[PDB]
RNA sequence: GCGGUGGAAACUACCAAGCUGGAGUACGGUAGGGGCAGAGGGAAUUUCCGGUGGAGCGGUGAAAUGCGUAGAGAUCGGAAAGAACACCAACGGCGAAAGCACUCUGCUGGGCCGACACUGACACUGAGAGACGAAAGCUAGGGGAGCGAAUGGGAUUAGAUACCCCAGUAGUCCUAGCCGUAAACGAUGGAUACUAGGCGCUGUGCGUAUCGACCCGUGCAGUGUUGUAGCUAACGCGUUAAGUAUCCC
């Protein structure tokens, strides 16, 4: 299932981000958003490498 | 588990204690150790022994250990005097 | 031994006690013979008891 | 019993010592404050039981409200094994520490 | 399951007999099924066979050796790779070498299947060396 | 060498379609000084305030400067202050490294293990780039007990800007930044596959044993110590290679 793990670390930096934009000095998590974010975005370089049309769809989920 | 012996020597210049010690409910073998001639500590080194061990319950802990104090206490009066 | 099923808390005075010395403080593994998780959580829940006073910080020394 | 409920929020156990003194309006203004947590949290918030005074290890420094006066010896120990949301522990903490006839109040999270 | 799948078994065979054992387990893809092909036949192993364990067919080979000696085979041997991924080799049946002048093969890629300088050298077809031992 | 043209399809590439062991996710557990924030803690030290008592205390290789009849130090009580957190502490756990240990709470990273529960190669490395990055340093504001560059005095010394001693400022701590270096060391870039063992530790999994804690073997992952092969100029390293190979900087 790959458009839960799009979705679900997206929510995964929803609630991150939430987390830490009102904190601001957690240097042990930015890693992990910015693993969450390669993660991701090699999943949607992964998606759009396959498909024209369900990618788009990808990007206009969210 | 098995009951104790503390087993000490006078000789002018010298205590040893010897500690023989005793299994649990974990099936053990102790030696007698003795301690020696030189100043190092007799007391410490047994006391801490047996509480390396907790294999030895506080009774048997302390009467070994009230025994080596009594031979240690005789001891220094004896080398402090001449007892013999 | 002595891990007796029920989990070690603050609560619990009996196997705590066994534990520390009559001055007070915390026996090793190797001493006390437990392992890690039984040394670390009796190590926690010890200071925890040292908060509430359950437990002295220090015995005043005696002789005789 | 107890787990029906952790479907949805969480689980604590407060420690709490007391004055040795009184022994009115210390089981009941003590719940009455567990009531101001009732109110707060709203669970299965059962088991609040005492346990008796014994003689603590040290204790000082009650910090009357301009009392600053009682040593100690004795004291009452409360438990609440009590359930709720992690959101408002924090005043449950200020509730613990700003009342008189509490003092050195330590919450956990039991597993 | 790395990079590559022919360093996989040649490597296998290597660190195999290195430390004496006389047995490998490879995986058995198409490539090393027609590798263990042309070298049972041309003696220089013993046996290959083919099973499942998890419905997963592989190879296990039986290398060969002698008599109870200070080592149990003489003739070490010295597998050795040539095209490298990334470094790709050709040869024309020309530069087809004699390893050795002979004692040595150079199993390469024809057009046909596999072959050794034996089966290019008369074909006088050429392609990519895979590798050569000896 | 280049070009034209006719053939081959194993390998790279391409086109299409499946596959799962690579990689992830979903789920259930699990361990942790992972990080940050908030509360709370008690020894000890210093200073102040009282009661006592009266001549030294402190320091050293030996002394001295200092402090002390204005009552020192010592002892008991009372406050306040900041900083660090004894035993536990282990050849231990975690982090990518630097680092991380008094306890508790909150938010949150990461790891490990199982079942096929899902997708189907989504993989590795990474120029330039970006982040973090011990300590000392600097800007701004707090705070300042101990320690303590510079400094000052005493000593040793031919001399002493030094080792010793007595005071002692910046600094040390915190907030917000900058700086971006260290023997930042495992003096070992990362990743995958394969190649004896012994003795260990940590985390989980299965079976035995009891029916419950053990306890034995094990399946893995990580951490350590001797060590075969092989490598090495040697010392040594050796499944966590400095071995055999492949890739990338």
């Amino acid at each position: 299932s790959v458009e839960f793990q799009v979705f679900c670390f997206t929510n995964k930096i929803r609630r991150l981000t939430l987390h830490l934009e009102l904190h601001k000095k957690d240097y042990s998590s930015q890693r992990g958003l910015r693993k969450t974010l390669g993660k991701r975005q090699r999943l949607l370089a992964y998606l759009l490498k396959i498909n024209g049309v369900r990618y788009k769809e990808l990007i206009s989920k969210l | 588990k098995p009951r104790l012996v503390l087993k000490f020597i006078w000789m002018e210049k010298n205590i040893g204690l010897a500690l023989d010690q005793t299994i649990p409910g974990h099936g053990t073998v102790p030696l007698s150790p003795y301690y020696f001639w030189p100043r190092k500590d007799a007391w410490e080194e047994l006391k801490v022994l047996l509480e390396n061990k907790p294999w030895i319950s506080q009774k048997q802990m302390i009467i070994l250990l009230n025994q080596a104090t009594d031979i240690i206490n005789l001891w220094q009066q004896s080398g402090g005097n001449l007892a013999s | 031994p002595i891990q007796s099923g029920d989990r070690i808390d603050y609560r619990n005075m009996s196997l705590i006690s066994r534990f520390i010395s009559e001055q007070g403080k915390i026996l090793s593994r190797r001493v006390n013979r437990l392992t890690l998780k039984q040394q670390r959580l009796i190590t926690s829940a010890i200071k925890q008891a040292r908060i509430l006073s359950l437990l002295p910080f220090l015995n005043n020394e005696k002789q005789f | 019993p107890e787990p029906q409920c952790p479907p949805g929020l969480r689980q604590y156990e407060t420690m709490a010592v007391l004055r040795p003194d009184m022994t009115e309006d210390e089981r009941l203004t003590l719940t009455q404050k567990y009531e101001e947590l009732l109110v707060a949290g709203g669970a299965m918030y059962v088991e609040v039981f005492n346990r008796g005074v014994i003689p603590l290890a040290y204790s000082i420094k009650r910090k009357n409200k301009a009392g600053e006066t009682n040593n100690y010896l004795d004291g009452i120990y409360l438990l609440f094994t009590y359930f709720t949301k992690p959101e408002s522990i924090s005043p449950l903490e200020a509730a613990l520490v700003t009342d008189d006839d509490v003092i050195r109040s330590s919450s956990f999270k039991i597993r | 399951m790395g990079k590559d799948t022919i360093a996989d078994i040649i490597t296998c065979i290597r660190n195999a007999d290195m430390n004496r054992k006389g047995t490998v387990r490879i995986v058995s893809t198409n490539i090393t099924e027609n590798i263990v092909k042309i070298l049972l036949r041309e003696g220089f192993i013993e046996n290959a066979r083919k099973h499942q364990e998890r419905n997963k067919y592989f190879l296990v080979l039986t290398l060969r050796h002698r008599r109870n000696k200070k080592g149990p085979y003489l003739n070490t041997f010295h597998l050795k790779r040539v095209s490298r991924p990334g470094l790709r080799i050709y040869s024309n049946y020309q530069r087809i070498p004699r390893i050795l002048g002979g004692m040595g093969i150079a199993i390469l890629s024809t057009s046909r299947g596999i072959m050794t300088d034996r089966e290019a050298r008369l074909e006088g077809i050429g392609g990519e060396i895979l590798c050569y031992i000896w």
